[PDB]
């Protein structure tokens, strides 16, 4: 799942905005990190490729192929760990 | 707050939304109200946020006791139940005590409500809320570092003071098993102080995001040791530690360390990802067909020893003949197939000839029907073991070259035979630290597969046809389709020599449609 | 081995000769090799900063480097005495001087900011050039301009000092986000310059954008700023096309060559190679024509005041003012003609060269002095950000904060040790503020730089000694309004735990800041900070349909490089794994279909455009033909012309 099939939900309104916005539990699954990762972006257009490359969705990915489970790289990352720590524990 | 609820009527009720967002706010206010004190000693100070409680729970006829927190995380999870608007049972509770614990939670659901896509979006909703939520408790409670809270523990308990002013003691010839034990222990105490007594980063490492042991027992206590360019140690280790300060000669061992780092990191870029170009563009051909039984012979079914329960995980969602000979589904937890040999159905052996049938994909089968089985196995396969094989160069390296060469090499598979070679496949697996389902594994031998007879029927039969295997490439340019050969390397022979009969060969495939 | 063996720490006891770039850096007695390695690269990836300030917590060495560096000012070799000055623009301007010893003449220059590199470059403060007058002398130490990172008196600053605190924001602070307030990122101005140049032959002609019919100017002038983002525009004449396309020339065609920037024209040079009585009759090149008239008077007046240092053999000269001088001469006389590259062109070709300012964008980096780096996630306004508001430092607020996540990892207690002597410093600050009488409170102030740094103390000491009373108390405003300086060796002399331990335990009044709302006490400190280069506008390539290639496929251009193209507009190539994971769903078809429509087949990608123009635009329902794509013919033409064949199944 190293290509995600994302859609779009906001447009930036701020001009001299250039950056991509991404929800953080993506990262691990995609495997990058914000130091300064250049990533590739392709439109799709045609209705019946958007069916096809549905599986493509990272809804799709969160089973495990490997083991049938809950997928971890979608599991909390770290800060958040913590936070539901603090309010449990 | 009140002292008990029904959660079944929280989830049936249309309020369910209003409270949680009520439960929510009065956690978030009060909590942001209130203030935080540390004891900074192993008793504890009074703190009386009503974030943590001590509320009642009646549902399934049960009372059950459980804090404020426990109560919203409860709700928050459960939502599949309101929207399908079916009642929790008991078996459908897990202790949210462990984090961890979440994860095999998450899991059970998928499987009482089966497997439909619905309750996918409803986990990945309900994912993301639970990550804005903590998103802004986080903020409304503060995890701020600095090393006053060290002092200060220290100042309160003479024993970490003590442990952090500490050196070698030089006075000796002291071996590098010695400094490592030494070194070791006083990690282990390190941590152990730490997480008894209160201090500004117990939920710190009491969590362990963001903490490494390794890394905070060099900076505390005792740098230790460094291996050279080479590989060697170095015969005066650093006596002294990151905090306190270094030495001239212990400068330059910390750059020389560094520049092997770098030097690591840059031959490990320039590696590129080869292999994964060549098993990818050999195994992505292989392919899933809708049957129900291959109908293969039983002396076709490959035999395994058992050793460890590693090898049982290896063998999940499978089938095993029993002493009747029915294949019954291999139990990872179930201990009585501790050192046997037992023969288990496998895509290397299956006689489907249109591709592999769902008796060889044993119960995963209903799973993988969307995709491409050989790519996921390719690509789960090539992921971890590069990512090790790396890590290990920046010992433990041996068993991953040693994967490498059996696959690539072909020596040990030209003088055994399959059996040996999957369980020999299964131990070096083992040794390698990544775990991954055998199926994957048999359907990567079954591409490795060669036969004399392209039919598979011969292979139900009492004895099976010549069962020889080559090198990856080898066995890639071996393949009849001349569309997946032309697209490998080396094609200069292929087209200009006649030693691989490329004019000869002819077979149909995926790739052949994108010619 | 033997050699390390060989080295002893009494060998290089006090002395740092073993150390070179961490001089640059406070307290590498406790950091990491890699660290140090990633600040090293940072000092060697530094920008320039508009706000420059010199650093509070400093080594000795930064007033050294700064002074031995040369490319950040002009030191008068020696006492010299000016003849003359003359100004070629507004903007600009040149000095001819004579030195008053060895009876030499020389150069000097002014210009609002210097050229480095593409992008990069400094705004230069002339203050102390232009205050010079005509027939003053010159001393030796004087600097004629220095860049901003120079202070007053040569303090060198490479960074700026930001209130700073540990916090997570949101779990927006994950992995390596910074967030920082409004203000402190206005500070974090920096310039940068472009020189760019045009180039108008016989055919193409400029419009007027710029003006009314009476002030036709395609360009900017060197007061106007760029208006969107645009500097001029050139449209390709044609003898036919006279009747429609020449006609509007005050409105832009579609089909035209336009030029993209920003900023303030700084500068303007035009080369001609066209005989002026045409731009006599040329009302379309009145700008440059006045333009070519002002340079060509200012060459005259140099030549003119000049002629009789030339001309003079006992005078003596640089090989500069020759140079110089035998350039203008070049310049004034007739039947000069300009061949750019090896090669004669038509027309002319004139350069701007142009400077702006920019703040910092959302994605850019920021590091400290240990190479903590990290990238600016989000800003907020000042009020939406954790302050203290109780004691006497009740409303302070942070601009910034750092990822508390864990610096144990990153290997670097140097960070905390910054912090908190700074913090410690604010107590000082305040507590001395408390003092009333000026003898007791520099007892107190010396007394902490003792417990801190006791031969620094000596100075401080010595120094106050010497200063007079009232400059005292001047001084002592100083302190109470800016902060005390520490010093801090980089490797010998440097604090350590136990300075810090015994300064906690004899400072019982040092407390956490309750930060309002904020469950934690968090603490706040100052921290030098350095704004590096790699931008997010430095990767940001988008095509939709460029030139192709002679294979009839997509190709990069050199439009970007000549300012044709607002954006780097470079395709992205699909690889290996690329196809792979494609394939990975069951979709061999939609993958070919996708790859035939985007660009290897023609007609696919035509009807694709056609389709999708029309039709509505919220539902686009594509139809593919099933004509045989380019790559699949050229392919077929490589197998016949081999001698190789066709023949599926
Ligand atoms: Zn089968």
């Amino acid at each position: 799942g190293s290509i995600l099939y994302l859609k779009i939900g906001l447009i930036k309104k701020d001009y001299k905005d250039l950056t991509l916005g991404i929800s953080n539990n993506l990262l691990s699954a995609l495997s990058g990190d914000y130091d300064g990762d250049v990533l590739n972006i392709i439109p799709v257009f045609d209705n019946k490729m958007k069916e096809h490359f549905s599986l493509l969705s990272p809804q799709n990915f969160l089973v495990d192929r490997n083991n049938g489970r809950f997928n971890g790289d979608f599991d909390l990352q770290k800060d958040q760990i913590l936070g539901i720590f603090i309010l449990n524990n | 707050m009140e002292k008990t609820y029904n959660l079944n009527d929280i989830l049936l009720s249309n309020e369910y939304e209003k409270i949680k967002e009520d439960i929510k706010e009065e956690i978030i206010n009060d909590m942001a109200s209130k203030k935080v004190k540390y004891s900074n000693t192993s008793e504890f100070a009074k703190n009386d946020f009503l974030k943590d409680e001590f509320i009642d729970l009646v549902v399934d006829g049960e009372t059950y006791e459980i804090t404020y927190g426990n109560l919203i995380t409860l709700l928050i999870v459960a939502r599949p139940f309101n929207h399908f608007k079916v009642p929790m049972t008991e078996d459908l509770l897990f202790d949210l005590s462990d984090l961890k614990e979440y994860q095999n939670y998450y899991t059970t659901l998928l499987e009482h409500f089966g497997y439909s896509n619905e309750i996918k979006s409803i986990i990945k909703d309900v994912i993301s809320e639970l990550a804005i939520f903590s998103g802004d408790i986080n903020v409304t409670f503060g995890n701020t570092v600095s090393i006053k809270s060290l002092i200060d523990l220290g100042n309160k308990v003479k024993r970490f003071r003590e442990l952090l002013h500490y050196r070698l003691p030089n006075d000796e010839a002291l071996e590098f098993n010695d400094i490592e034990a030494i070194i070791k222990k006083n990690l282990d105490e390190i941590m152990k102080i730490l997480s008894e007594t209160d201090n500004m980063l117990r939920y710190y490492i009491d969590s362990g995001a963001g903490i490494n042991s390794k890394q905070f027992g060099q900076v505390l206590s005792l740098v230790g040791s460094k291996p050279d360019l080479f590989g060697k140690i170095i015969p005066y280790p650093i006596n002294t530690s990151f905090l306190r300060g270094l030495d001239v000669r212990s400068f330059y061992i910390n750059a020389l360390g560094a520049r092997k780092a770098l030097i690591t990191n840059y031959q490990q870029v320039r590696n590129s990802g080869y292999l994964t170009r060549k098993i990818s563009m050999l195994l992505m051909d292989t392919k899933l067909i809708d049957l129900d039984d291959c109908g293969s012979h039983e002396n076709n079914y490959l035999s395994i020893n058992v050793e460890n329960k590693d090898v049982l995980k290896r063998f999940s969602k499978r089938s095993y003949l029993n002493n009747n000979g029915e294949l019954v589904e291999i139990d990872i937890n179930d201990e009585s197939l501790i050192g046997q040999v037992i023969k288990i159905p496998s895509p290397t052996t299956c006689a489907s000839n249109e591709g592999v049938c769902r008796k060889c994909y044993g119960k995963l089968f209903d799973i993988n029907k969307d995709l491409n089985i050989g790519m996921i196995a390719v690509l789960l396969l090539t992921d971890p073991l590069t990512q090790r094989l790396l890590s290990a160069k920046h010992e433990l390296s041996k068993p991953l070259r040693e994967i490498k060469d059996l696959i690539e090499t072909n020596k040990y598979i030209k003088d055994h035979n399959v059996n040996e070679v999957v369980n020999y496949f299964i131990y070096l697996l083992n040794e390698s630290g990544i775990n991954i389902q055998s199926v994957h594994s048999e359907l990567i031998i079954r591409e490795m597969m060669k036969l004399d007879d392209s039919d598979r029927t011969q292979f139900k039969n009492d004895k099976m046809p010549d069962y020889e295997i080559f090198r990856i490439t080898d066995a890639n340019l071996k393949g009849d389709s001349l569309s997946r050969s032309l697209l490998f390397e080396q094609v200069k022979k292929q087209l200009t020599t006649l030693d691989y009969d490329t004019f000869n060969k002819t077979k149909s495939s995926i790739l052949d449609k994108l010619l | 081995m033997d050699d390390i063996s060989v080295i002893k720490n009494e060998d290089y006891e006090g002395s740092h000769r073993f150390l070179a770039e961490e001089l640059l850096m406070p307290n590498a007695n406790k950091t990491d090799g890699n660290r140090s390695t990633m600040f090293c690269s940072h000092l060697a990836q530094a920008v320039t900063l508009q706000k420059a300030e010199p650093p509070l917590v400093y080594t000795n060495f930064e007033n050294q480097v700064g002074k031995y560096s040369t490319a950040g000012y002009r030191k008068a070799n020696s006492n010299y005495k000016v003849i003359e000055k003359i100004y070629k623009n507004d903007y600009n301007y040149v000095l001819i001087v004579q030195d008053q010893e060895t009876g030499e003449y020389t150069l000097f220059e002014r210009a609002e900011c210097e050229f480095l590199t593409e992008h990069y470059g400094f705004q230069w403060d002339n203050d102390k050039i232009d205050s010079l007058k005509k027939d003053d002398t010159i001393e030796k130490d004087t600097v004629l301009y220095k860049n901003t990172c120079y202070d007053e008196n040569m303090n060198f600053g490479y960074g700026v000092n930001l209130n700073a605190a540990y916090f997570s924001y949101k779990n927006e602070t994950l992995e390596d986000a910074i967030v920082i307030s409004e203000s402190a990122a206005k500070k974090l101005g920096t310039f940068s310059v472009n020189k760019v140049k045009v180039s108008v032959n016989t055919n193409d002609i400029l419009l007027n954008l710029y003006g009314d019919n009476e002030n036709y100017k395609g360009f900017p002038d060197i007061g106007e700023h760029i208006k969107n983002q645009i500097i001029a525009s050139r449209r390709r004449f044609d003898y036919n096309t006279a009747l429609y396309e020449l006609k509007n020339l005050n409105e832009m065609r579609d089909s035209d060559t336009p030029f993209f920037a920003d900023g303030k024209i700084v500068d303007i040079e035009i080369f001609s190679n066209v005989p002026e009585e045409e731009l006599k009759v040329q009302k379309y090149n009145e700008q440059v024509l006045y333009y070519i008239n002002k340079q060509k008077e200012f060459s005259n007046n140099v030549y003119q005041k000049l002629k009789k240092i030339v001309e003079g053999k006992d005078n003596n000269v640089s090989d500069k003012l020759l140079h110089f001088y035998n350039n203008c001469k070049m310049r004034i006389d007739e039947n000069i003609s300009y061949t750019y590259q090896n090669s004669k062109f038509s027309g002319f070709i004139m350069e701007f060269t142009i400077l702006e300012e920019e703040p910092l964008n959302k994605g850019s980096k920021i590091t400290g002095r240990y190479g903590n780096k990290g990238v600016i996630s989000k800003i907020l306004p000042d009020d939406q950000m954790p302050t203290v508001a109780e004691g006497r430092f009740k409303g302070l607020k942070a601009d910034i904060c750092l990822n508390p996540l864990g610096v144990f990892n990153r290997l670097n207690p140097s960070q905390l040790i910054e912090q908190e002597l700074n913090w410690i410093a604010k107590f000082i600050r305040k507590d001395m503020e408390e003092a009333g009488s000026n003898e007791e409170k520099v007892s107190i102030l010396l007394d902490f730089l003792n417990r801190v740094n006791k031969e620094e103390t000596e100075l401080m000491e010595e120094f106050i000694n010497s200063l007079n009373k009232t400059e005292l108390e001047e001084f002592l405003n100083d302190i109470i309004e800016n902060g005390i300086p520490i010093c801090q060796k980089p490797f010998f002399g440097n604090i350590g735990l136990d300075e810090l331990w015994e300064l906690y335990n004899h400072y019982d009044h040092i407390d956490y800041f309750k930060c309002e709302g904020i469950s934690t006490p968090l603490i706040i400190g100052e921290i030098y900070m350095v704004r590096l280069k790699h931008e997010p506008h430095s990767k940001f390539s988008a095509r939709s349909t460029s030139f192709m290639n002679l294979r009839g496929l997509p190709a990069k251009s050199k439009n970007f490089k000549e300012h044709k193209d607002l954006y780097s507009k470079t395709p992205v190539r699909i690889g290996n794994m690329e196809i792979s994971n494609l394939s990975l769903t069951n979709e061999m078809g939609s993958i070919m279909d996708m790859l035939n429509s985007y660009s290897n087949n023609e007609t696919n990608r035509r009807e694709l455009i056609m389709q999708l123009l029309t039709g509505n635009p919220f539902d686009t329902n594509i139809d593919l033909s099933d004509v045989e794509s380019g790559t699949s013919k050229i392919l077929k033409s490589l197998f016949t012309c081999l001698g190789l064949s066709i023949d599926d199944v």
